[PDB]
């Protein structure tokens, strides 16, 4: 190359630790108790329940409710991991079969 | 007596300089991932700006090419003995020449004008200096220059252009006088006030009330900068205009485009890489649409600076080096010479102009007709009667004086509407 | 704004706001002993579309020159009978009452001054069997506060509350999940045996304005308080405040 | 628990199990300048506005041998020269500085090693100087006047 | 300019030869409509930059044709337009994309130290000052010379600028009354 002057891509300095923290002795949420729960509603009444200040994770409540499907939309799974949120709103009913 | 103003013209602008993949993606290495497949967006942007700013560079060494062009100085000039001649005090105006000072000063003057802006070209500098600390929390400029957007300072300081100030003024006051046309300055300010239509024994007389005239003109300038004058708006103008564009193209990073977010940070821990990229390509469009047209406004900016900086290389020729025969060029008729001093990105200009205070009302005529048929012409003055006498009068002082070949123009005839004078055979 | 503090600058943020150079309507109805029917029509009985704003005047009695607060209780709901839930709050003299069940309201309710009490009961439900309750709750206020705050509104079935009992700016109180539509509020009339001209000059005050979703621009000092607001569509000078984000 | 500015990012926070407030500041971010002359091995580097402790320490941990600090910034792989002065430059630097390259030669083979690059000062113009003086000489002015052309 | 066509622009390709013999009318549209607004984008910006560069090229023109009319078709009284003083004249040759001006100028080769005094007060209270010139003393006489070469001769009044009185730190001469 010529003889000139360059400016050469940015750097970036980098992080030398992790700051990481967390509320100790939340309760767990018991969001499949809510699912296996006996009374199951319609979608005329269709149920809600909110769930916050608690501590869930996605692999208990996927095995010990009977999955047959699992999706998400404008989120994905593997995001929600190690995330925290400010709540967890459940709605429930049963499905019509031809609908 | 004699009047001055001042004049700013604009020669230069900060040279900002832009990395362009830092302005868009940041950190990131997915953003850089998706960056390339662009190709050649961000080279253009990258060799139009450094186009602009070579362009600045040429610009500033003509017009330190056109303050040093021809001037030849003692080397026994010293600014610390010799800073008065012809009882003109020029003390505020010089810097610090010789062999003995250290060229790293400016002269009072510039001192005040420095002052006053704080965004100058060291101003950047020890604004990015404090950077790795904020020195308060934080400002504007580090959060401009985190994000890839930088002011450089130009290749020449400005000492270096305080010191070729200093030469130029200086080699109008001492026995070379190559900026003074050759004659001493008292001298060329009295044929320069002789040449508007004044006569040399009024100039003889009152030689001292025209440098007690200039000291004056000279002070008033130096106690002038105060929160209305229109060079130093004129000035700030620049840094503000500089300062809001930066601004507005740091706003720019906070626009949605269309997408969930503004934040890459935000996108990348919510969606898969399938679904990211949809979310970034529209932050990577409109980020580069934003820097396409900061990129064409200072091209199109750069035009009006080089067309301002002809001229002020104009002015310093014909109107500081020398004194030109143009009328209504320099300053405003009745102009005598003008001097040049550094300012904040560009040169300030004063005028100094010869300013009638009292007037006389006379009867005047455009001509004579002797006898033979002959005629006579003025030459920048009038005839007027005294004591039923014709006598000459210069056109811009009073005094009358008799009619001689020295004043006059013949002509083998004579007009029609010209006085008749069958009396005169004079001197 | 929700668990945020913002530092000495302007803010454009939108919210449920009420109008600039609307009309607040003084709703509050103080009785002796009759009650009128008129009281309980359309003219009172108004529409519930998105929220309210409310400005409650405290007014504080003395008996043995021992303070007694007291203001209007308020109702929020569709229908008002028990097939539905209704929204009561309800100042217990410090302590604001607040309920949300599926109660019996009576055709003229109404509510009674404690401290110096009045020649009827009162009687605003009659529910000898503990209907179903969704929400009850018991909060705290100053007594000595002149003016008192409130935000009430909807949005997608749930019912958010706001108040301030110190300054202007109202903060977080609760929200709640419905999944219903409100439709309906009612100021309910006070009756006291002494707040007229011939006792100590008292009167009740309660100030009801409608609420929208609309932007403001916002000032917060040194300290985090708004101190200043402008609506962005009320006014010419508001237009040239919002598109400057500068209070001058 | 959260501070805020009006673009929305957060700047400080409260924690929740000490109470203790904190400030929150981006980390350092930048370019470097290589002033490269061809046919060379390596370029030289400055770091705009940046202490050569902060470089050495936070930045980079390379060896760098030759480095010093200027008025520019941190300078690596050059010598600091800034009493030469230079009047046409092809590696300008900013507010009156350049980069100039001088390769050792046979004669002048520097068994000691440095580098090639030299940090100098960039001066393009100068007056003319005569020897004359500057005040009068018994009323008389002395003057250089041409006797050839 | 010619670069931009090898741009994905965010599409599977850069070709539309490899995206037509792949996809259908359906799927293709979508890949061509990228690289329709990535051209699209690249030639305005092309147009933008040669619409500024036209204004330096005519503020060039017209400072070109003012040293044509002032420089080599008459000679202007202006001191330092052309050139860099002690300008005498100049040609002009056509040149690719412009002219080629060639200035001719006096340059001096040798020099002399010289005392001069810039005017002289003569019997009356008379002044005399020189004219683009300086007055010597040879042979204890005054005499003129001119201020671009060292040539000594007689004052007279085609040297000189006559004044009725005289400055005040001018050279008192009483012996003259020469030529
Ligand atoms: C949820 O809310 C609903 C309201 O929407 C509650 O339902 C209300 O329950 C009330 C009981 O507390 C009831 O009040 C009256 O009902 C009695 C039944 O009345 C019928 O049978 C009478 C037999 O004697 C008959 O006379 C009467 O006819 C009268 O009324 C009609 C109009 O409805 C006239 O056309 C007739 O000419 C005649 O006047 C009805 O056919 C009634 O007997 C009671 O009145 C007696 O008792 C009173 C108190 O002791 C006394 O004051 C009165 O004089 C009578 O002696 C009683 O007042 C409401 O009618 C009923 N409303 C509806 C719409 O159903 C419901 O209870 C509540 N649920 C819960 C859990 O709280
Ligand atoms: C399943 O849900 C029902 C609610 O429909 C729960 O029943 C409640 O049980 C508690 C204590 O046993 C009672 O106090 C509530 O009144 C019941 N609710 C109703 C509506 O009657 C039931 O406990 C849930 N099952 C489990 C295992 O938790
Ligand atoms: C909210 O406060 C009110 C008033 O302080 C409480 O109502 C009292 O409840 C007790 C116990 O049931 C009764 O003995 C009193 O007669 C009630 N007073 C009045 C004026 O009604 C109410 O219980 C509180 N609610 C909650 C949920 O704590
Ligand atoms: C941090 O501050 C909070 C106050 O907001 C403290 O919480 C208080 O703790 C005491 C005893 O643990 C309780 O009696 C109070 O009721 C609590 N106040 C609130 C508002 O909950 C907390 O203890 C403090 N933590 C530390 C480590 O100092
Ligand atoms: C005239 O000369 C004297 C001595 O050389 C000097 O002090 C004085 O200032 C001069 N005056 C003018 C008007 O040049
Ligand atoms: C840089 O910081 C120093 C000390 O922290 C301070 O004195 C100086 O004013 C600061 N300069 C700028 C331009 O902020
Ligand atoms: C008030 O806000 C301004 C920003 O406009 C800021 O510079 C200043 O420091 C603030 N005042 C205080 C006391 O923090
Ligand atoms: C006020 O005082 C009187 C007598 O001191 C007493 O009878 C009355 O009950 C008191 N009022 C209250 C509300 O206790
Ligand atoms: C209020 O209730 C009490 C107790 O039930 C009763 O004695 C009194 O008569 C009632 N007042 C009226 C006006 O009915
Ligand atoms: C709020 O209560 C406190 C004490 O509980 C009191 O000092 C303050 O004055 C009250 N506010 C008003 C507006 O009276
Ligand atoms: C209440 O107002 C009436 C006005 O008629 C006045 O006479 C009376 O003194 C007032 N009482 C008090 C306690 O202010
Ligand atoms: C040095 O650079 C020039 C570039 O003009 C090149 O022609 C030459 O081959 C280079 N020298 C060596 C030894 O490669
Ligand atoms: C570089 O050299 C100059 C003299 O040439 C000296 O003044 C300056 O302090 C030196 N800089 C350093 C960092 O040693
Ligand atoms: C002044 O600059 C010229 C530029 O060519 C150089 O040749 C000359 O040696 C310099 N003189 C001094 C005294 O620095
Ligand atoms: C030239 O300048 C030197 C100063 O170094 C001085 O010593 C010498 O006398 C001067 N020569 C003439 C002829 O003036
Ligand atoms: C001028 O210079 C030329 C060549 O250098 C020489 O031939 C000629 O004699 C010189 N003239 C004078 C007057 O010295």
């Amino acid at each position: 190359p010529n003889t000139g002057v360059y400016d050469l891509s940015g750097f970036t300095v980098k992080p030398v630790a992790t700051v990481y923290r967390r509320i100790p002795n939340l309760p767990d949420c018991d969001i499949d108790n809510w699912l296996n729960n006996v009374s199951v509603p319609s979608p005329l009444n269709w149920e809600r329940r909110i769930f916050s200040n608690c501590n869930f994770n996605l692999s208990t409540l996927l095995r010990l409710v009977h999955v047959d499907s699992f999706s998400c939309n404008n989120l994905d799974k593997s995001k929600i991991f190690g995330s925290c949120f400010n709540s967890i709103t459940v709605d429930k009913f049963a499905i019509p079969n031809r609908r | 007596t004699i009047a001055g103003h001042e004049e700013f013209i604009q020669t230069s602008s900060p040279k900002v300089t832009i990395d362009c993949s830092a302005f868009v993606c940041s950190n990131y290495a997915a953003c850089h991932d998706l960056l390339s497949e662009y190709g050649t967006f961000c080279d253009n942007i990258n060799s139009i700006l450094n186009e602009v700013n070579d362009l600045l560079d040429i610009t500033q060494l003509q017009v330190a090419n056109a303050l040093m062009q021809g001037v030849t100085l003692s080397s026994n000039l010293n600014t610390n003995l010799h800073s008065d001649v012809d009882n003109i005090d020029f003390k505020s105006l010089l810097g610090c020449l010789g062999s003995q000072c250290g060229s790293s000063s400016r002269s009072l003057l510039e001192d005040l004008l420095f002052n006053k802006v704080k965004l100058s070209d060291v101003g950047f500098v020890e604004a990015y200096n404090n950077c790795t600390g904020g020195s308060e929390i934080r400002d504007l400029l580090c959060v401009q220059s985190f994000n890839g957007i930088k002011v450089l300072p130009p290749i020449l300081s400005e000492t270096q252009i305080s010191g070729y100030t200093t030469a130029a003024t200086v080699a109008a006051m001492f026995p070379p006088w190559s900026a003074a046309a050759g004659v001493p300055f008292s001298l060329n300010v009295q044929y320069r006030i002789n040449g508007l239509g004044v006569t040399m024994d009024v100039l003889n007389k009152n030689q001292k009330l025209i440098a007690n005239a200039f000291n004056k003109a000279l002070l008033s300038i130096q106690n002038g900068f105060t929160a209305t004058n229109s060079a130093l708006a004129k000035i700030q103008s620049v840094v503000n205009a500089n300062a809001q564009a930066l601004n507005s193209l740091l706003q720019q990073l906070f626009n949605k485009f269309g997408a969930i977010s503004s934040s890459l940070q935000e996108i990348l821990s919510r969606l898969d890489p399938p679904e990211a990229q949809v979310q970034i390509d529209r932050l990577i469009n409109g980020r580069l649409t934003a820097l396409n047209a900061y990129v064409s406004q200072q091209l199109s900016d750069i035009t009006l600076i080089k067309a301002g900086a002809s001229r002020a290389i104009e002015k310093v020729n014909e109107c500081v080096k020398s004194q030109s025969p143009r009328i209504n060029f320099c300053g405003n008729g009745n102009h005598i010479l003008s001097l040049v001093q550094n300012a904040p990105y560009g040169l300030l200009f004063i005028h100094f102009s010869y300013k009638p205070t009292s007037f006389k009302t006379v009867l005047v005529s455009p001509g004579l007709c002797l006898s033979g048929d002959r005629g006579i012409a003025p030459k920048q003055g009038y005839f007027i009667k005294q004591n039923d006498s014709w006598m000459f009068t210069g056109s811009s002082y009073y005094y009358p004086e008799p009619i001689s070949d020295k004043n006059v123009v013949f002509m083998n005839s004579c007009s029609v509407n010209f006085t008749k004078a069958p009396f005169i055979y004079l001197n | 704004v929700l668990n945020r503090v913002y530092l000495n600058t302007t803010l454009l943020f939108t919210g449920y706001f009420p109008k600039s150079g609307a009309n607040f309507r003084d709703l509050a109805l103080k009785g002796s002993k009759y009650l009128s029917t008129l009281w309980y029509k359309p003219p009172f009985l108004s529409d519930f579309n998105n929220g309210i704003f409310s400005k409650v005047k405290n007014t504080k009695l003395y008996v043995n020159n021992t303070l007694y607060s007291e203001f209007s209780t308020i109702v929020i709901g569709s229908v008002f009978v028990n097939t539905s839930y209704t929204i009561v709050v309800q100042p217990h003299n410090g302590i604001l009452e607040i309920t949300a069940c599926q109660y019996t309201m009576c055709e003229y309710p109404h509510t009674v001054c404690k401290s110096k009490g009045s020649i009827r009961n009162e009687s605003w439900h009659i529910d000898s069997s503990e209907p179903l309750c969704l929400f009850k709750k018991n909060f705290t206020y100053n007594v000595s506060a002149d003016w008192l705050y409130f935000h009430f509104y909807q949005e997608r079935g749930v019912f958010y509350a706001y108040y301030a009992d110190v300054g202007m700016p109202t903060t977080f109180l609760f929200s709640l999940y419905l999944g219903t539509i409100l439709s309906h509020y009612y100021v309910m009339p006070l009756t006291c045996k002494a707040i007229s001209s011939n006792t100590d000059n008292e009167t009740l005050e309660y100030w009801v304005t409608p609420l929208s979703r609309r932007q403001y621009l916002l000032n917060f000092d040194e300290h985090g308080v708004i101190t200043n607001a402008v609506d962005c569509s009320s006014s010419f000078l508001s237009e040239i405040q919002c598109k400057t984000q500068s209070f001058a | 628990n959260l501070l805020y500015d009006s673009n929305g990012n957060i700047i400080g926070f409260k924690d929740f199990l000490t109470n203790k407030t904190y400030t929150i500041l981006p980390c350092y971010s930048g370019r470097v300048s290589a002033a490269f002359y061809q046919n060379s091995s390596s370029p030289a580097l400055l770091y705009r506005n940046l202490k050569c402790s902060y470089v050495l320490n936070n930045i980079s941990f390379i060896s760098q041998p030759f480095y010093f600090d200027s008025y520019l910034g941190c300078v690596l792989n050059a010598v600091n020269l800034t009493s030469y002065s230079v009047s046409s430059c092809d590696l300008r630097m900013g507010s009156g500085f350049c980069i100039d390259y001088a390769l050792p030669s046979s004669g002048s083979a520097s068994r000691g090693i440095s580098s090639p690059y030299r940090f100098v000062t960039f001066e393009p113009f100068n007056v003319s100087f005569v020897n004359d003086s500057v005040e009068t000489v018994g009323g008389l002015f002395e003057i250089q006047i041409p006797t050839n052309f």
